RNA sequence: AAGCUGAGGCGAAGGCGUCUACCUAGAGGGUUUCUGUCGAUCAAGGGCGAGAGUAGGAGUAUCCAACAGGAUUAGAGACCCUGGUAGUUCCUACCUUAAACGAUGCCGACAGGAGUUUGUCAUUUGUUAAUGGCAGAAUCUUUGGAGAAAUCAUAGUUCUUGGGCUCUGGGGGAAAUACGACCGCAAGGCUGAAACUUGAAGGAAUUGACGGAAGGGCACACCAGGGGUGGAGCCUGUGGCUUAAUUUG
């Protein structure tokens, strides 16, 4: 009934690791064929804690795509989501709700589209509930989320950005310079999508630490 | 007090609160300032609420620059009462 | 038989509850997307179409699950909840928050809950019309 | 197999017609956890209800 | 004659305002005329705890749902959010909670 | 209902425009 | 185009919510700029005008008048359910109506406090703030006056009756009618009688009674039970039929 289907280990760090994340179920191959030929491009989803056995970072949550392998599954970055309990935690009302999509090429062989959500703040001396940012105030701020944004990732390659989102070093380098104009508290990095990934070459298995057993068969 | 103000000879605070139009006798707020940067020694009229941004003879830089209200000093300059 | 497991180790997976009025899905899967045994309310959960979607019900089916995930045998498999779609916006159903315990008290080791409902960005026209449903 | 809890504390009553009582009951099996279950007749705290499922409370309060 | 100065709408300023939907009735209803935002707990309370025998990562924070929630004038009285009340204590537009 | 009322009206009205051609 | 989204902003009203570049309009503020009464309101006349509707192309995902089944019901042409074409979207011509509602015409002056809030300026280092100015947007109140009352900082300054212009109503039906005209592809719009008919039709608020309205209480009202009645024969009471009378409530 379930018999014969063959089992294989998930496996690039980057960030942690605790490389093995999970066991995979598809199919014999039955010759004719490779490996490869079944767990065509399927997409994993997976928290920042389930590896390091950490709270704390574990609302993010990170994705691979199964771009190569056939006795033991090899991945690669797919992208970033949060949770929806927290990216729905994060809104709240009489406050300046800010987005700033961005499309950014990486220093490596990526293209990728980040987002963002920032509010504004409340502080001290002004009485009033609700503090509303100003249409051109508002128009300051997407600069500066595109603009530390776009840089940062643009200068490094694709192993420090993905350490940096568990870091959130790009969310303080944003508070660094809304402090001027608007405070803006709040600040988190939501999604990044893969539009464009780099195509299997032999120089990228050099890179991800991928097995001769796979660059055997696929490529 | 709504039955009893005296509106002929009023406080000089009331004066100043009061709309530029409202006053007993209408007139404005506004008066011609002396300015000097202090790299010059020429000591130049200007208008305060103005329109266009005030230069010197001399220098390049404007000594004053435009805003809604009033003209917003740019750099340490000065203003002689004359 | 399935995992071929090392030694000392964990093997995990998904539940997907699908809760909605009317029925209950306790559709565990692997994390790529190779369907395990699932499961309902409807087929193997009861009868009557009266009590499909009523807590009892979903209590029960994801025992029949957990009787197989030993079996097979899972270890741990991370919740999902569905509540039901876009245009209607609706959030998961309580046969949702008893068919996760049952599988607790099972029991099945678990971790990470999320609301994966597929809500829209404002998106389509709602059934009834104006008025709606008027009963 | 035939389950024993006991009744700490009695909650209020319940029912359409007022018929039937509802009970904090901690297990007498002795693994432990509390239960509330609607009981039927008349109950005085401490007393001793066989259920014959452990699972499933009742409903809200 | 005239119920309430507001007319049950809440709009000064414009012509026209959006629709939304009561949850149950499923009606079209302008957004200026009964709105709740609703924190409810995923698991539950009395589940929570046979749960978190069973949760891989220690100690944990088991999430909350949220949604806001729309209804309309009919719906909201029979669900008993919102009722009827005397006509001096309709202008009184504080909730129930009260703070020192 | 006046609505309708007037729906009817706007019906008996077109009607009494048919018969009425039936003899220009 | 969710959430942000509010008795918040803009627009002559209808109306207008992702982001980017593009062409375009203007209100408010500030102004020791310029002109010098150029203005107010309006029959005709001219444009803009929700949604539905029409004509011809381009689309056609969702939802859906009609229609088709399925339930429910005495019947159900409906409410509930499953499918569904016209429409719903874009472009070019039309139509010109809505509870198009602040059911409150437009311009002008004055008359009371209170704290909100949007834009912007002024004097202060309380600088995403404090106090004050004009212009908006609402609100509160033990204030005055008005009103039939509900209520209203305008619906006040009105038998203590006159700042300036425009349109409308003259008990209720008959009548969003008839006839005639003009506009419209058509659906219709607009202007608008009489014969006859009637003693009320309406407005606000009070006291009851009522609600398949809500919230408080209660009782053989149900719950849990106990014993009966309704069936059988007989005793009695009452309707029917019978009778000279079957006295009567």
């Amino acid at each position: 009934s379930f018999i014969k289907k063959e089992w294989r280990h998930v496996m690039p760090a980057y960030f942690t690791g605790k490389h093995d994340i999970g066991v995979t179920v598809s199919n014999k191959c039955a010759r004719g064929r490779v490996p490869m030929d079944y767990v065509n491009n399927r997409v994993w989803e997976l928290s920042h804690a389930d590896m390091v056995n950490d709270l704390s970072h574990a609302y993010r949550l990170f994705s691979w795509r199964s771009i190569a392998a056939g006795s033991e599954v090899y991945t690669q970055f797919a992208g970033m989501r949060l949770t929806h309990d927290k990216l729905d935690s994060i809104m709240r009302k009489y406050r300046t709700l800010i987005n700033a999509s961005v499309d950014a090429k990486t220093a490596d062989g990526f293209i990728l589209r980040l987002f963002t959500v920032g509010f504004t703040k409340k502080l001290a001396n002004s009485h009033k509930n609700h503090t509303y940012a100003n249409s051109h105030k508002a128009r300051q701020v997407r600069d500066v989320m595109v603009k530390c944004l776009t840089d940062a990732c643009e200068s490094n390659g694709v192993e420090q950005l993905c350490k940096d989102f568990v870091d959130e070093k790009i969310e303080n380098e944003i508070v660094e310079k809304c402090k001027q104009i608007c405070q803006i508290e709040g600040v988190y990095i939501t999604k990044v999508k893969v539009i464009k990934a780099p195509a299997l070459s032999n120089e990228q298995v050099k890179v991800l630490k991928i097995s001769k057993d796979a660059a055997q068969l696929s490529l | 007090t709504t039955l009893d103000v005296d509106i002929l000879h009023p406080s000089v605070e009331q004066e100043l609160h009061t709309n530029k139009k409202k006053t007993l006798v209408p007139n404005p707020r506004s008066e011609f300032l002396s300015l000097r940067c202090p790299s010059c020694t020429g000591l130049t009229t200007a208008f305060s609420h103005s329109n266009v941004p005030v230069f010197c003879k001399n220098c390049q830089t404007p000594l004053a620059t435009p805003t809604g209200g009033r003209i917003l000093l740019a750099d340490q300059v000065e203003i002689r009462p004359r | 038989l399935g995992p071929v497991k090392r030694d000392g180790e964990i093997v995990m997976g998904v539940a997907h509850i699908y809760a909605s009025k009317n029925d209950t899905f306790v559709h565990v899967t692997d994390l790529s997307g190779s369907e395990t045994l699932a499961r309902c309310t409807g087929g193997i959960a009861v009868r009557a179409q009266r009590d499909e979607a009523t807590p009892y019900a979903a209590m029960l089916a994801a025992q029949a699950v957990a009787a197989r995930l030993k079996e097979l045998g899972v270890d741990g498999v991370h919740i999902k909840f569905r509540g039901e779609g876009g245009s209607s916006r609706r959030l998961p159903a309580q046969g949702a928050q008893s068919a996760l315990r049952a599988l607790a008290r099972a029991g099945v080791k678990i971790g990470r809950i999320e609301d994966v409902t597929p809500l829209p960005h404002d998106s389509t026209r709602r059934k009834g019309g104006r008025r709606g449903r008027r009963l | 197999q035939v389950k024993l809890a006991v009744v700490k504390q009695v909650i209020g009553r319940t029912g359409s017609r007022g018929g039937v009582t509802q009970v904090r009951v901690e297990f007498l099996d002795d693994s432990n956890r509390s239960l509330v279950r609607n009981v039927k007749g008349a109950v005085r705290e401490g007393d001793i209800l066989s259920l014959l499922e452990t699972e499933r409370e009742a409903r809200r309060l | 004659p005239v119920k309430r100065r507001n007319h049950g709408r809440s709009k000064m300023n414009r012509g026209h305002t959006r629709t939304v939907n009561c949850m149950n009735c499923g009606r079209q209803v302008p957004k200026d005329k009964i709105t709740r935002f609703a924190i409810k707990n995923m698991v539950d309370a009395s589940s929570a705890k046979d749960v978190s025998d069973a949760c891989i990562y220690q100690g944990y924070e088991l999430p909350k749902t949220y949604q806001k929630q729309y209804y309309c004038v009919s719906c909201a009285v029979h669900r008993h959010v919102v009722r009827p009340r005397n006509v001096n204590v309709r202008r009184n537009r504080v909730p129930l909670f009260l703070k020192l | 209902r006046a609505k309708w009322r007037k729906k009817r009206t706007r019906r008996l009205k077109r009607k009494r425009r048919k018969v009425r051609a039936r003899s220009k």
